[PDB]
């Protein structure tokens, strides 16, 4: 299972 | 023995040809199990291994939600990175991210990973401590500052030590008959004359899983590393892999050469020679 | 900044004339990701050729497997046509059953 959406670059 | 889970994200801009494309793939060792493509007619997370199909609707909906949001997030990120490097809106650019967890031959977390590249160049990476960052340049330093403010490293540490390992172990159990089954290489040596007094000996390894393998040629029991042509390990298309190693030998001297094969699926390492 | 694709053309199973098999073209080590790959039968583009999902290696370079079902014979020539930004002309790599 992927990680939750993390902050953009 | 050792196992890993990896997700691979790729976002590619294409000025004049629509919005940037986002692709995500997931692997357990050398087995892909999920995919997502923003360019698909109906973008959704799709199974790519039989053992993942048993996961319920909640799993697939959550995956799709995450990747759909990532599609938007990565488009914003591409706009930002273009700005960080003073690049025009005309060129195509790529952001790649790979992350995941390694397990040893027992089950617990061995090492965590999170690395990013911009146009194929290392950009920013999570250090092994899962607490600090290594930024490649002054552009990546902006990204680092954003990520420190948003507690990204802390979120990654929590995921890599917890959910990543938990889900990897679940996949390893559900797909144990393939993922935890090492298939030994089928091996043979072929002989190809090149001239009157030289010939190529090619040592074949076929149908093996996982991809990890050692193929070496020896002359009089000595490694011929500089004189051995070794092709990249290649997928057969049926989950298994192929590789060969070739050495050019003087004619009549063939029996001085031995091929050595090391693979997890074998009960014992193999020593092979050409059999006329 | 840009890396040219490595190309391998091969069969899934040991080649046997008159026996159904799979023809593979493995493209790897390239950057950027945009790539054109066709499998050829006697110079003619084969239809219904499938490919794996886009992934990348530890060095960030991309790889893809292109494949189709085929039955090899003695005289039929098979090849892989690859086009990439690093190439000025499409590259044709012939299928050698000993490779």
């Amino acid at each position: 299972k992927p990680i939750v959406v993390l902050h953009g670059y | 023995g050792s196992h890993s889970m990896r997700y691979f994200y790729t976002a590619m801009s294409r000025p004049g040809r629509g919005e940037p494309r986002f692709i995500a793939v997931g692997y357990v060792d050398d087995t892909q199990f999920v995919r997502f493509d923003s360019d698909a007619a109906s973008p959704r997370t799709e199974p790519r291994a039989p053992w993942i199909e048993q996961e319920g609707p909640e799993y697939w909906d959550r995956n799709t939600q995450i990747f759909k949001t990532n599609t938007q997030t990565y488009r914003e990120s591409l706009r930002n990175l273009r700005g960080y490097y003073n690049q025009s809106e005309a060129g195509s650019h790529i952001i790649q991210r790979m992350y995941g967890c390694d397990l040893g031959p027992d089950g617990r977390l061995l090492r965590g990973h999170d690395q990013s590249a911009y146009d194929g160049k290392d950009y920013i990476a999570l250090n092994e401590d899962l607490s600090s960052w290594t930024a490649a340049d002054t552009a990546a330093q902006i990204t680092q500052r954003k990520w420190e403010a948003a507690r990204v490293a802390e979120q990654l540490r929590a995921y890599l030590e917890g959910l990543c390992v938990e889900w990897l172990r679940r996949y390893l159990e559900n797909g144990k008959e393939t993922l935890q089954r090492a298939d030994p290489p089928k091996t043979h040596v072929t002989h190809h004359p090149v001239s009157d007094h030289e010939a190529t000996l090619r040592c074949w390894a076929l149908g093996f899983y996982p991809a990890e393998i050692t193929l070496t040629w020896q002359r009089d029991g000595e490694d011929q590393t500089q004189d051995t042509e070794l092709v990249e390990t290649r997928p057969a298309g049926d989950r298994t892999f192929q590789k060969w190693a070739a050495v050019v030998v003087p004619s009549g001297e063939e029996q001085r050469y031995t091929c050595h094969v090391q693979h997890e699926g074998l009960p014992k390492p193999l020593t092979l020679r050409w059999e006329p | 900044i840009q890396r040219t694709p490595k190309i391998q053309v091969y069969s899934r199973h040991p080649a046997e004339n008159g026996k159904s098999n799979f023809l593979n073209c493995y493209v790897s080590g390239f950057h950027p990701s945009d790539i054109e790959v066709d499998l050829l039968k006697n110079g003619e583009r084969i239809e219904k050729v499938e490919h794996s999902d886009l992934s990348f290696s530890k060095d960030w370079s991309f790889y893809l497997l292109y494949y189709t079902e085929f039955t090899p014979t003695e005289k039929d020539e098979y090849a892989c046509r690859v086009n990439h930004v690093t190439l000025s002309q499409p590259k044709i790599v012939k299928w050698d059953r000993d490779m």
